[PDB]
DNA sequence: GGAAGGAGCGTTTTTTTTTTTTTTT
């Protein structure tokens, strides 16, 4: 009982349902971001539901990450090449020794290390519970700190926000 | 004790559900096939949405209904923590089911779910759609956020016709051995206004009250829907007729002025015959009267003045 | 202890036989309890028609004199948010009876004051536990109730009290007390009741207080008007006649004198004149339109205070202009 | 579903009796199951903290009485049982106990 | 130094120089101030109501009433919104302007004033034995700007604690004052000074400042331009004297508030051209005026009376203008956003003129 | 002597017992007989400003309980207090459920001491509708030990269920016919010398408000004492103190309106508003002048009555006095 | 060489009470 939208998902960038000019703009922006001293640190993608934001990001990563990832000096976690081109944040993850609002803070503190031979594209689609005021403030502070960070090396950070209206709730 | 007829005669199978014949046939097809996708069921109260979803789940999962169905509604805790823990653990559960069958998460009254929980459900649906499927039930389909709607097949239920209501009422009467007359069933259907829960409740009340379901016996307890009375009042060509209707049929029967004005606004919103200018002027007058009533002047004189202004607008 | 209570509470019906003016509803509920097939109930009606009294009497009949142990009553004076519905109401509805005394009863008095979220939470609580529990909702304003809750409940309308029921209750009160009431006084009391028994009882208590010697003095219509400070029908008729026949100065003087004789309020005179004119045979329909609009405007202005003399002159001028058409 | 079983020894379970719902006839092989919401069952934890002995007594009407003995402080807690037990819960309980 | 408005401020009842009947009434009030009722002074803005209130307080207590300090009182709303109010205090009286807190003014009445009313003022007697008690005087500036809730909250505070407190409210119009509050106060009308008295005061200031005046007609023209507002008269006198090297002449221009000239230009534009684009330009002017925190009702009144002065307009146009002004003034009073009503008034005027 | 003379006359002469309340006998009789019947119902006093509602309830409580017992049997809340839904559901409910306090032997021997408490909600019309609804079942459930007294000026602001629950008492307006005796007694107590008819003029000006009349009398007495000439107070002085426009100014306004020239009316109104006259008083005087004039026809009187009503409503809404007055005068001129 | 089709534009954001969820404890 496989669903069609997953069964017939694109297997290459050529099959992504994206306007050509928008695809070119996104690809150029990401490729520039992958530079050693790229001017842009965060790529923010916004739009309506189901417009191929995450899909195009993943398809572009599948090509960009191998191109720019440095070859390991005979070192890796497991025998396989560790195909982890995209590192995604999980908002429902709960660990024993961590307050909820700090979870995102932890994620970034790890994501910082995924550079050079450990290069990976950081994707933020499942955001933290930004409806909580304190959580939203912490999220904004973390984003600002990433933007203003003095670290010489950082991985490209892509934030995909699906814009929708919140129906009135009792 | 004996259960009320509304709950006693709740259908157990899809075949016993009347109305929305195409929709019920599609549900039966899904039940006999197995590959159930994420679905949303929208419609007005008391037309079989909860019954349809529960019957579909029961038929799909057979003996495995207990361990394969997770039901949550507005009376249970359904916050973001619930999505994070209970729904997540249920979706992660490895359950052996017949080929083409999946675990079902029923979210009744899903419209009332909080924004944070709805946003959290996105990742759950994305990750655990292979083994889990979601059946949302609501009255307003637009109250479910668009990202969730994007994954679900929409299914809108229409108001039940008089024929299906009569058919199921006859089935219930045959089961209960109830003496009746045709006019009584017509009156019950007219008062039900397409809501079958109300139809069954009124039938039970009438059967208890007198035993024989006649039009006069039906109208002794059940009253004609007041929206139709309000429409007749508004459409009266003479101010005297409108005032007489307002007095005899609404005010003397105990209907509150606030209810009368709210119903008047709702009815005027759907007056097809009237022109747009007249309709908007009537809406303005109704709103002014409503503002006066909210301040505390909920008197019959204010409603009479509103009717007079509406009649002036007509002329 | 009952003697010290106000008459509105002292004469609260204790059994369903004491509830008057609701014969159809009362018979239906009585026979439902006789057959033990009570459904979820909604009692919709205006103030002081016997909804709370009827439901309490039904609970007493069902559970005898120990109804307080298996009846959960909640009203607007208690918090009834979604948390309350989730915890307290749900736990009560999902627990067994004290002594297996059939089903439990939950009364939500003044449910039109509950929030939308709580009402939405109530739907599945009502549906799931129907076997063990039955819900009763009471309301004066149906527009505050969600469509689902209305659909789940069997509706009963409490009409404004008919005259005969009020007369029977008044006779019962008069035999209880050592009080005498005149037929004209009773007619005036019914007319001013507007189908509310609370008003009847309060006005009767005030009238008894007014009597110098209640052991022998009889209550007349004059006593009722004094206690309520309301205009007499003759005063309204005279004011209307002067407005519709005499000149502006004469009408102004007549209104001022009629008001100063007993300190009558202008709003009461307006209401009485409106009631009188509602029966007038008008050959021109624009007159009714102008009367209704202008008098409603004057009533709304009076509700916010303002100048009394200007408002009275406005009433006079509005009536004259309307009838000049 | 988890289980906590008290030992069948005269130091934690002094005595246990099932009377078939009349307090007189002792019946063997019959199991009495009482379903409660933890929000109410847990309210006796503070009393048990100081308790020296506890006596459970359940009747047929779904009422459970806990007598706590700590000259002394004596506590009585009376609670009502839930309306009914779901099929899944009954199956899980039977599997746990067998 | 200090502005001439404050430099020559009278500091006593005997120092007053216009509206002698009001001065005599105030003096009569101060003869036996023990049973002084609550006072409500109403009159046109800038006529000297605060000055007369201070003179009465000085007569009752002494010059020390003029030694004023400022404190900040912190309030917290239900939503935890923290905000502050300025309390002007002297050893004998307090001064507050609750309207500065907008819709939260009622809080000021419920918490601060009530407390002031509840705390009885007692002091050790210097000579006699036992304590001595004196009621506190409180001034409420801009009383007519209070919300109805604050006015309602004032009632029982004024009544129950009359021993410990006496209120002196000041307003420009009594129309927004609820009837219960007016019932609880002694109402004092404060007429504006006549042109002759304004000219006399201005001439006294000129003599004090050694400013050369060509003729006294300049003072009369300034008084006419001020429309009875003595504060404005003094401010324009100072501005004209400074801009003319302290030598006034008949040719010296009369300086008026900038927003007034802006409204005059708006009126001229409205009369000249009447179209949708003209209406949009008028809306831009109105928004610019509102950006300076000019009250909407004041803008409407000034625009209406500027329009009524145009000579080309006829009787029918003026009648329609005043009708629309009244209707839209009521709408502003009952409304939430003033832009709708001002734009509607301008549109109606454009329709009537064209 | 100074201590007694340290209060405004309105508070100084507030009625102490129910006997001192004037012109409200229709309700005072019932309240008085309640002292013997001990059958006090829930009360809803409603009426225009300064008619004796708060005074009546305070006197009733004092007579029922006394100086000592009152402190434990009375709970008073007014507009100056917080009265949200939470307050109604917690504090009012707790007090209504409180057990009746034990009277002392002195209290029992000196006062009736009925076996219930009293909750007074002054200015009840300021409470929200939801908060009012929160009182409905509290009033009924605890009527055996608690009685409620709501007081208001606008009865329509009280929700219908609460009005139904409460026995209603309408306080009448106090005018020169029913309140003259109290004002004359107050004047005699203070040795206020006035010309014949001055008290009636004060009562007529006050328009149903005895508090305003007492304040006006006190102001006139203060003026006379300061003058110290020994002459009796005059109606002209009372009118001047009350803010009544002089007859000559009203006549000038009437002639200007009769002329019908918009510009002259505008100039005269601009000059007139400098004096600071309250628009309400001018409108009332114009209504009195025109409505009682015999030189105008029926149509004119109808139109002017409607115009005056509209202007008065607009002013009550809190509008600019100058604009409304000019509009009214222009409209009358076009009649 | 005309359509037809499509992209980018046209933006910012507390406040009264009352109720509710969320998070950390
Ligand atoms: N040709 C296609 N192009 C793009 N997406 C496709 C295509 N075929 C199938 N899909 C699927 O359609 C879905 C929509 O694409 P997404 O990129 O996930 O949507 P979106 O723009 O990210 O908005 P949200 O936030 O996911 S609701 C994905 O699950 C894709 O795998
Ligand atoms: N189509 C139908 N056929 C037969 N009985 C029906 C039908 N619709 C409603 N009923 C009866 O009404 C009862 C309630 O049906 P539900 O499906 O729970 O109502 P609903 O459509 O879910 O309305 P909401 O959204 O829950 S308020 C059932 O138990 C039946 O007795
Ligand atoms: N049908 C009736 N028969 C006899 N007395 C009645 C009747 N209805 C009301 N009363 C009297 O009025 C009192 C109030 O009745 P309730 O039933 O509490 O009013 P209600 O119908 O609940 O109105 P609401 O909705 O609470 S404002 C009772 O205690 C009786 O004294
Ligand atoms: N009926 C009366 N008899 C005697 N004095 C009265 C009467 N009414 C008012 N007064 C006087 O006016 C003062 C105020 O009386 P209140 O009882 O507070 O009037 P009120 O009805 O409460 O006015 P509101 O509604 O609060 S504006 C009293 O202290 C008396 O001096
Ligand atoms: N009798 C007077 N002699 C001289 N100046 C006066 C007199 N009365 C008022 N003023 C001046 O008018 C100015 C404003 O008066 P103010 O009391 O602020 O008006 P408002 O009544 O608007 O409060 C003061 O600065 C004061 O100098
Ligand atoms: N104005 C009406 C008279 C109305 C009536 O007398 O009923 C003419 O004809
Ligand atoms: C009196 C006259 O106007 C009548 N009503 C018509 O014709
Ligand atoms: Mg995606
Ligand atoms: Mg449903
Ligand atoms: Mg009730
Ligand atoms: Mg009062």
């Amino acid at each position: 009982g496989e669903q069609w939208y997953e069964k017939f998902k694109p297997n290459c960038l050529e099959q992504v349902a994206i306007h050509k000019r928008k695809l070119k703009d996104v690809q150029e922006a990401l490729d520039a971001m992958f530079l050693p001293n790229a001017k842009h640190r965060i790529l923010l993608l916004s739009g309506p539901s189901g417009c191929s934001k995450s899909t195009v990001i993943k398809e572009l990563s599948k090509i960009l990450v191998p191109k720019y990832r440095q070859n390991s000096n005979g070192t890796s976690f497991r025998s396989t090449p560790n195909e982890h081109k995209v590192t995604e944040f999980r908002g429902d993850c709960i660990v024993n020794d961590l307050p909820q609002m700090e979870s995102f803070s932890e994620f970034l503190k790890g994501a910082r290390y995924l550079v050079m031979s450990n290069l990976s594209l950081i994707l933020i689609e499942d955001l933290p519970n930004v409806f909580h005021i304190d959580t939203r403030r912490r999220f904004q502070q973390l984003i600002l700190q990433w933007l203003y960070s003095s670290e010489p090396l950082l991985p490209p950070l892509v934030i995909c926000i699906t814009e929708c209206e919140i129906p009135e709730n009792d | 004790l004996q259960l009320p007829w509304v709950e006693k005669y709740r259908p157990q199978v899809l075949s016993d559900i009347v109305g929305n014949k195409e929709t019920i046939d599609r549900l039966q097809q899904i039940a006999k096939d197995g590959n159930m996708p994420h679905m949303i069921i929208s419609g007005m109260p008391g037309i079989g949405k909860t019954t349809s979803v529960h019957c579909l789940a029961h038929e799909l999962l057979g003996r495995s209904y207990a361990d394969g169905v997770l039901e949550l509604n507005a009376s249970d805790d359904r916050g973001i923590d619930v999505v994070r823990n209970q729904i997540k653990h249920f979706a992660q559960k490895k359950l052996h089911l017949p080929p083409g069958k999946h675990k079902i998460v029923i979210l009744d009254e899903a419209d009332s779910m909080t924004a944070g929980a709805q946003q959290a459900l996105r990742r759950t649906m994305e990750l655990y759609s292979n083994s889990t499927r979601f059946a949302f039930a609501c009255n307003q389909s637009n109250k479910i956020i668009e990202p969730l709607q994007s994954r679900c097949a929409i299914l809108r239920y229409s108001k039940l016709s008089d024929e299906d209501v009569l058919k199921r009422l006859l089935q219930i009467i045959k089961l209960e051995d109830v003496k009746y007359t045709n006019d009584g069933l017509e009156a019950i259907i007219f008062t039900a206004e397409g809501d079958m829960r109300q139809a069954i409740n009124n039938l039970q009340s009438t059967v208890a009250g007198h035993g024989l379901v006649n039009a006069d016996n039906v109208f002794k307890i059940v009253d004609s829907p007041h929206p139709l009375i309000v429409k007749k009042m508004l459409l009266a060509s003479n101010l005297e007729d409108s005032i007489q209707i307002l007095r005899t049929d609404l005010w003397k029967k105990g209907y509150s002025s606030i209810d009368i004005v709210t119903t008047s606004f709702r009815v005027t919103k759907n007056l097809a015959q009237v022109k747009e200018s007249v309709r908007l002027e009537m809406i303005k007058e109704i709103g002014l009267t409503h503002m006066r009533i909210l301040e505390g002047v909920g008197t019959y004189l204010q409603l009479a003045s509103m009717l007079a202004k509406i009649h002036k607008l007509n002329n | 202890s009952k003697e010290n209570l106000p008459w509105v509470e002292k004469y609260r019906p204790e059994t369903l036989d004491e509830v008057y003016g609701q014969n159809e509803v009362i018979t239906t509920v009585r026979k439902f309890v006789d057959e033990g097939k009570l459904p979820h109930l909604l009692f919709y009606g205006p103030p002081g028609t016997g909804k709370t009294s009827t439901i309490v009497a039904l609970a007493r009949e069902i559970y005898g004199k120990n109804y307080s142990n298996m009846v959960l009553e909640l009203n607007a004076s208690d918090d009834r948010g979604i948390d309350v519905v989730r915890n307290q109401i749900k736990d009560f509805a999902s627990t067994r009876q004290i002594f297996s005394k059939g089903f439990k009863l939950i009364i939500l008095d003044e449910a039109d004051a509950m929030t939308n979220a709580a009402q939405n939470a109530l739907r599945r609580v009502i549906e799931r536990y129907t076997k063990n529990t039955r819900f009763c909702v009471l309301a004066n304003y149906a527009h505050k109730l969600t469509p689902a809750l209305l659909s789940r409940c069997t509706r009963f309308r409490f009409q404004p009290l008919p005259q005969e029921a009020i007369e029977r209750r008044i006779a019962n009160v008069l035999v209880h007390e050592k009080l005498k009431l005149s037929p004209n006084a009773e007619k005036a009391l019914i007319e001013l009741s507007n189908g509310d028994m609370r008003r009847v009882l309060n006005v009767l208590q005030s009238c008894k207080a007014t009597l110098d010697n209640p052991d022998e003095d009889e209550i007349s219509d004059d006593v009722i008007y004094e206690c309520c400070g309301a205009p007499r029908p003759s005063d309204l008729k005279a004011v209307l006649k002067s407005i519709l026949e005499d000149d502006w100065g004469t009408a102004h003087y007549t209104l001022n004198k009629v008001r100063s004789a007993k300190g009558l309020a202008l709003i009461d005179l307006i209401e009485g004149i409106v009631k009188i004119l509602e029966d007038y045979e008008l050959q021109n329909e624009e007159t009714r339109v102008h009367l209704l609009t202008k008098l409603a405007d004057i009533e709304y202005s009076i509700s916010k205070g303002g100048n009394d003399q200007i408002q009275g002159s406005a009433v006079i001028g509005a009536i004259k202009a309307s009838f000049e058409n | 579903f988890s289980k906590i079983k008290l030992p069948s020894n005269r130091s934690i379970l002094e005595k246990l009796q099932v009377f078939d719902g009349d307090s007189t006839t002792v019946i063997d092989g019959f199991a009495v199951i009482g379903f409660f919401d933890f929000t109410s069952f847990d309210k006796i934890r503070k009393s048990t903290k100081i308790a020296s002995k506890v006596l459970f007594r359940m009747d047929v009407h779904g009422v459970l009485s806990v007598n706590i003995l700590s000259p002394g402080i004596v506590i009585e807690v009376c609670m009502l049982e839930k309306e009914s037990i779901d099929e899944a819960a009954q199956t899980e309980i039977e599997l746990l106990m067998e | 130094m200090s502005l001439w408005v404050d430099k020559y401020r009278p500091k006593s009842l005997n120092a007053l120089s216009h509206n002698e009947e009001l001065t005599n009434f105030l003096k009569s009030l101060s003869d036996q101030p023990r049973d002084l009722p609550h006072l409500l002074l109403y009159g046109p803005n800038g006529t000297g109501k605060k000055t007369r209130c201070m003179a009465l307080l000085e007569s009752i207590f002494g010059p020390g009433v003029y030694r004023l300090k400022i404190d900040v009182r912190q309030f917290v709303t239900a939503s935890n919104r923290k905000l502050e109010l300025n309390v002007v205090s002297s050893p004998y009286h307090l001064e507050i302007t609750p309207s500065d807190m907008g819709n939260n003014d009622r809080i000021v009445i419920q918490e601060l004033l009530k407390e002031v009313a509840q705390m009885e003022q007692v002091d050790f007697q210097d000579s006699k034995d036992g304590l001595a008690h004196r009621y506190k005087c409180v001034i409420i500036n801009e009383a007519n700007s209070l919300t109805k809730d604050a006015q309602a909250a004032l009632r029982r505070t004024m009544e129950k604690y009359s021993k410990n407190i006496r209120l002196i409210m000041v307003c420009d119009s009594m129309s927004p004052i609820i009837a219960p509050i007016k019932s609880r106060c002694l109402l004092i009308r404060c007429p504006a000074p006549s042109d002759s008295e304004i000219s006399t005061i201005l001439s006294d200031v000129v003599t004090n400042e050694r400013i050369q005046l060509e003729t006294k007609d300049i003072l009369k023209r300034i008084a006419q331009a001020s429309n009875g507002n003595l504060r404005v008269s003094l401010l324009m006198l100072e501005s004209m004297a400074l801009n003319n090297e302290l030598a006034l002449k008949s040719s010296s221009p009369i300086i008026k508030p900038d927003w007034i000239i802006v409204i005059h230009k708006l009126t001229r534009k409205i009369v000249k051209e009447r179209s949708v684009n003209s209406l949009i330009e008028c809306r831009a002017v109105l928004y610019d005026l509102l950006a300076h925190c000019i009250p909407a009702n004041i803008i409407l009144k000034e625009l209406t009376f500027s329009l009524l002065d145009v000579e080309t307009l006829n009787t029918t146009n003026k009648s329609s203008i005043i009708e629309y002004s009244s209707v839209f003034d009521e709408r502003l009073s009952l409304g939430n956003k003033a832009i709708f009503h001002l734009e509607g008034f301008i549109a109606k005027v454009m329709c009537c003129l064209d | 002597e100074q201590s007694l003379a340290q209060q405004p006359w309105v508070e100084k002469y507030r009625p102490k017992n129910l006997d001192e309340v004037t012109a409200q006998d229709h309700a005072v009789t019932v309240l008085k007989k309640t002292l013997k019947s001990a059958n006090l119902p829930h009360m809803l006093f409603y009426g225009p400003p300064g008619t004796g509602k708060t005074s009546t309830i305070l006197a009733l409580t004092k007579e029922l309980y006394g100086p000592d017992l009152m402190k434990s049997r009375i709970l008073e809340l007014n507009a100056s207090d917080e009265r949200g839904i939470s307050i109604v559901r917690e504090k009012v409910k707790n007090f209504a459920r409180l057990t009746v306090s034990k009277p002392s032997k002195h209290d029992l021997e000196n006062y009736p001491c009925p076996p219930y408490k009293i909750i007074i909600l002054d200015e009840a019309d300021s409470m929200t509708a939801d908060a009012q609804s929160a009182l409905r079942r509290t009033m009924e459930t605890y009527s055996g030990v608690t009685r409620f007294c709501l007081i208001c000026n606008y009865v329509t602001r009280i929700i219908d269920p609460l009005a139904s629950r409460c026995s209603k008492f309408r306080f009448k307006a106090l005018d020169a016919s029913n309140a003259i005796d109290r004002l004359r007694f107050i004047s005699e107590q203070e040795n206020v010398k006035c010309d014949d008819g001055v008290l009636e003029r004060i009562l007529d000006i006050s328009a149903g408000d005895l508090r305003r009349g007492i304040t006006l009398l006190q102001s006139a007495s203060k003026g006379a004492q300061y003058l110290g000439d020994g002459k009796n107070i005059t109606s002209t002085q009372v009118e001047e103190l009350a803010g009544v426009v002089p007859h000559d100014i009203l006549i000038e306004i009437v002639e200007k309106v009769k002329s019908g020239d918009f510009d002259e009316i505008k100039k005269y109104v601009n000059t007139f508003m400098k004096s600071g006259w309250s628009a309400a008083s001018v409108v009332n005087q114009l209504h009195e002048y025109y409505i009682t004039n015999d030189n105008f026809d029926t149509n004119f009187k109808n139109q002017i009555s409607w115009l005056l009503f509209t202007t008065d409503s607009r002013l009550n809404n809190g509008t600019n006095e100058h604009i409304q007055l000019l509009n009214l005068l222009v409209k009358i001129s076009q009649l």
